[PDB]
């Protein structure tokens, strides 16, 4: 084992483990707001740990109330607010 | 340093990078640019039709005394006054900088508010807060010398320009200063592009290397075969002068044939291809055309000449490499013991 | 007082003399800028009581610190001049009637407890603000979200 | 970090708590609603039928459920009586328009199906319609009073509501010149109307008890200054080099403070309400005019006399004017036993109008203007606005049997939208009925065939 | 500082009590939870 | 209970338990310091609780950067330094044998002989040894002036470690370089006019020594003389910065904005300070630095500014170009001059480097020390001021001396001889005199057997035992060879030590050894809870 560096709290994933936990990551961001768009599409309420709630069927400002744990999903966060400097819309479906 | 011969070089091109775009983004600037954005309506801007720069130094508040000041007050009228002369002497401050007739301002700190006003009126996109130790870089660039103090700020330093540049378009709406074009030489930058902030701390990485890699040229003119192909030869070579060198020193010279048969074996193994496989056919190839351009192309998927598919590197990227993990295994192998104390 | 210029008085007897100057270069401001037009002033930083009530006789509408990025928008329709400081060259006071705007009405309207003032009309004709209306913020709010991400 | 709920599972759990808030209210409905004694924080304790405020003091934890809370002051500040009812819809119209949501196609084909319900029912609700003069006002201000506990003077009240309206006076009146003063004790039919404001201000000029009780007549001087030595604004800091110099300072002292009344004095003041105190000094010089000084008088309440002396607030005397003095007839500070307080009344054409109450303990009166501004609000609604609509939730059934009428006159699979609708506003007289019942369902239908 | 609601009528340890048209709209929602894991099990062509 | 005390979180290692706490350590701090000596010998990485590493093989460096808690050791420890700073070599030599000595102590205590007594032998011994080390002699004080073995000799002195192996250019560049500031440590002016770059590059073979002092300064302004060719210079260390009188003054201006009169006038006054550095004769070098205005008025009357030179610095710019540094210019110029050699200036390793072409009167001078690792370079620059140190005292002492065990057994035979009379006079005595001996013959042992494994020449048996067989005749000669593992004569073979340093070797180990067995108990009084931990 190891002995490689360093622990504790610093580790590392490999190859498959990885690319997976990255995909994975990945469709946690994105399914979370794969029901919104489309006109058949809904809102959501997302809730400020308060009480104080917040209705949106905005995909970007949906997905930074997420608080967009880990790389890859932040990584998708980033690529969103990017959609709304080109553009303004579609923020939902771009990631 | 074209025209200059071949020298140690060392980079004066600047590289930023503003977070939006894409990596195609990014383009070669015909001139300069700043990170620090315009005076913006603080204040009244970009760009000053035909421009005319000035490295404006020291500060540009209201007179105050490097020493301790106190402009006490005893009477009743010289308040007026008091005030009145302030918007005089930050006034002709202001008129002299039009008096040369440069366009533009750049001042690092302590600068004034109040001038700013008499500022607005005058057509100068006044910029503050600019690298304090650049000045080298941005003179040698606009051509304009410094102008350090108040009374000195002459037509001389002017930096003849065309035209300065304040854009936002494109994402993100984020702006970045360009000027073009100034008469003289000597200075090149480049703006980069790219999502997520990895992308520009990667793009810009991606350049200090193909960069390097030419001052490589430029501090030792001379190019081999990559491929591992360079790597290959001292298996072959290095171990012909073990055999007739008899000893303790044939195992030992033998394991430089042991060793540089890794950069090939991981190059290929990481393309999957078997790093004995194509290894043996290099053996071959190499004791047949001196390993004068074979060795192993990803792309070709197999073993053809470096460079005939023109793969390259600079003489010194793989020759200043043996000679740190040799002069490093010394250092490492003169180890005996590790005990631990504070140094 | 100018940070800095400390206020040493002597002999006399003068504390006054200059306390109420303190006061009356501001009004003599103020007035220089009413006496140019003053249908509505708009300032960033704000009026004083003892600045409105010359503000106020005069029947010129004043709002206490706005918007700074209001005013521009503002000014830039009107045709008027977002004035910085008051010097204009040297030596000015100043204020010239080609500093104002061009409106048709400023009124302040209402809006279910709470009240803004609009200004209608421009000599550009390019002013526009959409005031939604729903029923409760959670809504009102996401309404302008569907307009933000509309309008671009 | 944590869960989530979604799909019908959750959409469920978004109406059934809109249901919940509804379900506290159903008492509190005009008949015999009544009243809901609240105990709150800090040491609050309110009770009455307002929604708006028995809901307000009423916290609540689910999203949807939120949101209901909120439609209550939603609708109070627009007109500033459909407290208890709106809360009372909103709710039962998803009771009555949740079956549409599983059984129906989406949320979505409801959404337009609700469109072309509020359209028509917005208009079915115009139809019913009445005009107003603008004496008769007091025939509409009379239910506003009616629910609360106003009706054993429905009448007394109703005047003294309509007038407060009457006194401002704009086409719009802002109600933040109506200042409420609600003394305790006495009969509730002691609760006059001042034309004027009164201040529980003591007798005035706190140097002596001299200045005049109340002055006939008395020609105004409302300041925001502070008529007390005034301090350098600019920090300044005095050097003593001589040697009596320091006598000569203290005299500049109770100088300015002379020339400051002196130049008040000019506009013939018989009395001055400064918002900031007033020096010893100055509270002196002045005093020796005959002329009264009452300081400490609060920003908003210098508004309010602003309007009903005449007399215009400025700043600095120096630049005083004859326009800012004012005509108000008279300055009594007649003790309401024990405490003091200082009337202020008359004056022509006057805006101002502060309606002091009279009754119980101080919770007693609370709920009396709090039911009072129902009143005083109920008539500017219905003065902006001059036109009125058939009450006693006979309008309510009225847009129900013509939206009735619209279902089936629909071809589409959205029909079980606008039906839902419909069914939802009959709901808004059943209560009245089963607030005075039994029973509140035998009588439906009866208005359905009227109809 | 106060306040404190009292507690009309007492009895022993712990009691639920339900008005009868509170609980009926609360109950009647009990069972309609295990209605609709009941109506996807009924028929052939349904789920497990 | 008792308390008998003495107090609690005290102990009292008394008598022979003393004496084991004592003896039983400062050997301790051998199998530590073993490995340095001998050409053969290998180093130590060693680690903190900071996360740092240290891979070298210099003693004081491992006992220095040691944690320890007997007092014989850090004692020996503090040994140790005394050596680093006298003198570059033999602080390792003073330990081993300082241990080494003290293991034959504990040794004669199976004989019973007194501490004292013992005393009184290693005296006798360690005087009448250093006697001999004394009449060795071969010092090359007069011509052939070249020295040359000398030098040679300091090198001999560095083999080892790492910088060893590669040469024999080391000695060239350190006797150059000391040989430059040779006449300067004799002045008590310290090895500081020799500075040490670390600009790392290829191999520490690349690495080399630049006649002209390099520093690493500009140049501050586009507008400057990128080169300076002939132009003379001057060492100054004026306030620029600060611009203000030395005194207690506090403009106050009662009028109405004066100050445009007084905030002009100081920006005018460095103007007029600025106009005599203008006045002669071009470049200018400064300790303080120069502010944005005052720099930026050199750099357009033709004069290259060089700020922020360090105290060291403009030591060394007067060292090389010879020049004085002096900032008061209103007298200028009376004993205040300037030399110079061009001054071109170039980047290396991707670092920017001016340094002069051309100069005068070189008592002073950087070299760069390129490598392969940080950790690499650290441990260059210890071995180069080792044996830097070495060569710099050895030319204030030209009391030269075989190096290779000679000196040792040296030592070790003409004490025996006497110590043989040791006993005579008077018995017990004398084995603590014969017993010393023992040491510095085993400090050669050491040096060979534990440390010089290879090449494949160690045994501790018979190297000693050719020495002394051999070593008795050849005095001061005999030496050994463990780079073949025979015996042969360092003379011929450039094996030569300095005698301060061979000398000390001893002094202090004699001294220590003494003071050490003087030791009857040893207290201590804890400070930390526990720490057993
Ligand atoms: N070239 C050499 N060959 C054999 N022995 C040497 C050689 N040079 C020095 N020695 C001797 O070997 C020992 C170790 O080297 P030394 O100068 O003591 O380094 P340090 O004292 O800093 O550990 C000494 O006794 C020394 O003089
Ligand atoms: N006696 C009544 N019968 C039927 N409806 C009434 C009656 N009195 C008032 N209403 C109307 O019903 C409305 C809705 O109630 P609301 O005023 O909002 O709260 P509350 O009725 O409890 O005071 C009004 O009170 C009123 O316009
Ligand atoms: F939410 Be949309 F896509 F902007
Ligand atoms: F609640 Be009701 F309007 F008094
Ligand atoms: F210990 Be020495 F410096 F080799």
């Amino acid at each position: 084992s190891r002995s490689d560096t360093l622990f504790l709290g610093g580790e590392k994933i490999s190859g498959d483990d990885i690319r997976n936990q990255n995909v994975l990551a990945t469709m946690a961001v994105a399914n979370v707001v794969k029901s919104s768009l489309g006109p058949v599409g809904l809102d959501k309420m997302l809730v400020d740990d308060i009480g104080d709630f917040t209705v949106t069927n905005d995909g970007a400002t949906i997905l930074s109330l997420l608080d967009v744990q880990h790389p890859a999903g932040k990584i998708l966060v980033e690529l969103a607010q990017q959609q709304d400097r080109e553009i303004g819309d579609g923020t939902t479906s771009v990631v | 340093m074209d025209k200059d011969r071949k020298d140690v070089d060392f980079d004066l091109i600047k590289m930023q990078g503003r977070v939006g775009g894409s990596i195609s983004d990014s383009k070669l600037i015909n001139g300069v640019i700043l990170d620090k954005d315009f005076s913006h309506p603080q204040m009244p801007k970009e760009g000053s039709d035909g421009v005319k720069l000035a490295i404006l130094t020291c500060p540009f508040e209201p007179p105050k005394p490097k020493t301790k000041h106190k402009l006490d007050i005893s009477s009743v009228e010289e308040y007026q006054k008091l005030q009145t002369y302030e918007q005089d002497k930050f006034k002709e401050m202001i008129d002299d900088v039009k008096k040369a007739g440069a366009d533009v301002v750049i001042c690092q700190w302590g600068f004034d508010d109040e001038a700013n006003h008499l500022l607005l009126q005058n057509d100068l996109p006044a910029v503050r807060w600019v690298g304090g130790q650049e000045l080298e870089h941005i003179a040698i660039s606009t051509n304009g010398r410094i102008v350090p103090r108040f009374q000195d700020l002459s037509k001389d330093k002017l930096g003849t320009c065309s035209r300065i540049y304040e854009q936002e378009f494109g994402t993100t709406k984020d702006r970045m200063l360009i000027i073009e074009q100034s008469k003289e030489t000597k200075t090149v930058t480049c703006f980069v592009r790219g999502s997520n902030k990895m992308i520009v701390d990667e793009a810009e990485r991606a350049l200090h290397d193909s960069l390097c890699v030419v001052r490589n040229l430029v501090k030792d003119s001379r190019v081999v075969y990559g491929g591992g192909a360079a790597e290959v030869t001292m298996s072959l070579a290095v171990s012909e002068e073990a055999d007739k060198q008899r000893g303790i020193d044939q195992y030992a010279f033998r394991g430089f044939a042991q060793a540089l048969d890794t950069i090939p074996m991981t190059l290929a193994e990481n393309s999957g291809l078997d790093p004995i496989g194509t290894l043996s056919t290099l053996k071959s190839k190499q004791l047949k055309e001196k390993i004068s351009n074979i060795g192993v192309d990803c792309l070709g998927y197999g073993s053809n000449d470096m460079k005939e598919l023109f793969v390259v590197d600079p003489f010194i990227g793989k020759k200043q490499q043996i000679l740190l993990a040799t002069q490093l295994c010394r250092m490492i192998l003169k180890i005996d013991n590790v005990i631990i104390s504070g140094k | 007082m100018a940070m800095g210029v400390q206020i040493n008085i002597d002999d006399p007897e003068q504390l006054e003399q200059i306390r109420k100057r303190e006061a009356g270069i501001v009004l003599e401001r103020v007035k220089k800028i009413i006496d140019a037009g003053a249908q509505v002033v708009l300032t960033t930083k704000g009026i004083d009581d003892l600045c409105l009530k010359e503000f106020v006789e005069a029947k010129i509408m004043g709002v206490r610190r706005c918007k700074k990025e209001d005013l521009r928008r503002i000014a830039r329709a009107t045709g008027a001049t977002l004035v910085s400081s008051m010097s204009n060259l040297e030596g000015e006071e100043t204020f010239e009637s080609s500093y104002l705007g061009l409106c048709d009405e400023v009124v302040q309207a209402k809006f279910s407890d709470d009240e803004c003032i609009l200004i209608k009309g421009t000599s550009k004709h390019s002013s526009s603000s959409i005031i939604l209306r729903g029923a409760n913020d959670y809504s009102l709010d996401e309404m302008e979200r569907s307009l933000h991400d509309s309008l671009s | 970090g944590t869960d989530a709920s979604q799909g019908k599972g959750q959409i469920i759990s978004n109406i059934n708590a809109c249901v919940a808030v509804q379900e506290a209210l159903k008492p509190t409905l005009g008949p015999l609603g009544s009243d809901i004694l609240i105990v709150t924080s800090n040491q609050k304790t309110t009770i009455s039928n307002d929604g708006a405020t028995i809901l307000k003091l009423l916290d609540v934890v689910h999203p949807a459920a939120k949101t209901l809370v909120d439609i209550s002051r939603a609708q109070d500040a627009e007109v500033g009586d459909g407290t208890t009812s709106v809360t009372i819809l909103a709710g039962e119209l998803m009771k009555e328009a949740k079956p549409f949501l599983e059984e129906g196609i989406s949320s979505h084909l409801i959404m337009k199906g609700y469109r072309k319900a509020v359209s028509l029912a917005v208009e079915k609700i115009n139809e019913l319609a009445v005009d107003i003069t603008s004496e008769l006002l007091e025939r509409c201000a009379r239910t506003a009073m009616s629910s609360k506990l106003i009706h054993n003077n429905a009448d007394f009240f109703v005047k003294m509501c309509v007038d407060a309206v009457l006194s401002l006076d704009r086409n719009d009146l802002d109600d933040k010149l109506i200042g409420i003063k609600k003394i305790p004790g006495g009969a509730m039919e002691e609760s006059l109307f001042i034309n004027g404001v009164a201040f529980k201000k003591t007798f005035s000029y706190a140097g002596f008890e001299q200045q005049p009780k109340k002055f006939n007549n008395p020609k105004i001087l409302s300041l925001n200054v502070e008529l007390e030595l005034k301090a350098e604004k600019d920090n300044a800091e005095v050097r003593v080099e001589h040697v009596e110099d320091y006598q000569a300072i203290v005299d500049a002292e109770w100088q300015l403070i002379f020339e400051k009344l002196r130049q008040v004095e000019e506009t013939g003041a018989n009395i001055v309400l400064s918002k900031l105190p007033i020096g010893d000094l100055a509270t002196q010089f002045f005093a020796d005019r005959n002329i009264f000084c009452a300081g400490r008088v609060s920003a908003d309440d210098m508004n309010r006399v602003i309007q009903a002396v005449g007399g215009s607030i400025q700043s600095t005397t120096s630049d005083i004017k004859p326009e800012h003095l004012g005509t108000c007839a008279l300055f009594e500070e007649m003790q309401i036993g024990s405490e003091r307080y200082n009337l202020f009344q008359g004056c022509p054409q006057a805006k101002t109008c502060t309606l002091l109450l009279r009754g119980g303990a101080e919770q007693v009166i609370a709920e009396v203007e709090r039911s009072l501004h129902d009143a005083i609000m109920i008539v500017k609604r219905a003065l902006q606005n001059k036109l009125i609509v058939a009450g006693g939730g006979a309008t309510e059934m009225e847009v129900s049997k013509c939206l009735r009428d619209y279902s089936k006159t629909i071809a589409g699979k959205q029909q079980m939208i606008i039906n839902a609708f419909a069914k939802a506003l009959e709901v808004i007289p059943r209560q009245l009925c089963e607030n005075a019942g039994f029973d509140a369902i035998e009588i439906l239908n009866k208005l359905r065939l009227a109809h | 500082l106060p306040q404190n609601p009292n507690a009309g009528l007492f009895k022993q340890g712990y009691n639920s009590y339900s008005n009868a048209d509170g609980q009926i709209i609360k109950s009647i929602a009990a069972i309609r939870e295990l209605h609709q894991m009941c109506l996807t099990s009924m028929g052939p062509c349904g789920r497990n | 209970m008792s308390l008998q005390l003495l107090n609690p979180k005290a102990e009292s290692l008394r008598r022979d338990a003393a004496l084991k706490v004592n003896v039983t350590s400062a050997e301790g701090l051998q199998s530590v310091l073993e490995t340095n000596l001998g050409p053969k010998g290998t180093l130590k990485m060693l680690v903190d609780g900071a996360g740092n590493i240290k891979l070298t093989k210099d003693g004081k460096v491992l006992l220095t950067e040691m944690q320890i808690q007997s007092p014989t050791a850090v004692l020996i420890a503090r040994a140790a330094a005394a050596q680093d700073e006298i003198t570059g070599d033999g602080t390792t030599t003073v330990v081993c044998l300082v241990g080494e000595l003290l293991r034959q102590a504990h040794r004669f205590i199976q004989e019973g002989v007194h501490p004292r007594i013992i005393t009184d032998g290693f005296e006798i011994a360690r005087k009448e040894s250093m006697k001999f080390l004394d009449e060795f002699k071969i010092s090359k004080t007069n011509l052939s002036n070249d020295r040359e073995f000398l030098l040679q000799v300091a090198r001999s002195s560095l083999l080892t470690k790492v910088d060893a192996d590669l040469t024999e250019v080391l000695t060239p560049i350190v006797t150059d370089a000391v040989l430059s500031v040779y006449d300067a440590q004799a002045d008590n002016l310290d090895l500081h006019m020799v500075e040490i770059m670390q600009m790392q590059h290829l191999s520490p073979k690349d690495t080399t020594f630049i006649k002209g002092l390099v520093l690493d300064h500009g140049g501050r302004h586009p507008d400057m003389p990128t080169r300076v060719k002939n132009a003379y210079v001057l060492i100054l260390n004026v306030s620029l910065e600060y611009e203000k009188t030395e005194v207690n003054s506090g403009f106050f201006y009662s009028s109405a904005d004066q100050r445009d009169k007084l905030a002009a006038s100081e920006r005018k006054f460095v103007d007029a300070k600025l106009k005599k550095i203008i006045d002669l004769k071009f470049v200018i070098i400064n300790q303080k630095g120069i502010d944005p205005m005052s720099l930026d008025v050199f750099a357009k009357h033709n004069i290259l500014a060089l700020r922020r030179a360090k105290r060291r610095n403009m030591e060394r710019l007067q060292l090389v170009t010879g020049g004085e540094a002096q900032n008061s210019v209103e007298d200028l110029s009376p004993q205040i001059l300037g030399f110079s050699g061009l001054v071109y200036q170039e980047t290396i390793g991707e670092e920017k480097f001016t340094y002069v072409t051309e100069n005068t009167d070189p008592k002073s001078c950087t070299i760069l020390i390129k490598g392969s690792t940080h950790y690499a370079l650290a441990q260059t620059k210890d071995a180069v001021r080792d044996g830097l140190r070495a060569v710099a005292n050895v030319l204030k002492d030209k009391n030269i001396i075989p190096g290779a065990g000679a000196f040792y057994i040296a030592l070790s035979r003409y004490l025996r001889s006497a110590n043989m009379n040791k006993l005579g006079a008077k018995g017990k005595t004398k084995t603590g005199i014969e017993a010393f001996a023992e040491a510095l013959l085993v400090i050669p042992k050491t040096l060979v057997k534990n440390s010089g494994f290879d090449p494949l020449d160690v045994l501790a048996m018979v190297e000693d035992e050719l020495d002394d067989a051999q070593d008795s005749d050849e005095t001061r000669y005999v030496g050994v060879d463990l780079n073949i593992g025979d015996s042969c004569d360092p003379t011929i073979e450039g094996i030569w030590d300095s005698y301060r340093v061979l000398r000390n070797a001893i002094t202090g180990a004699t001294g220590i050894a003494s003071n050490l067995l003087l030791c009857d108990e040893l207290l201590r009084a804890g400070r930390s809870t526990l720490k057993e931990t």
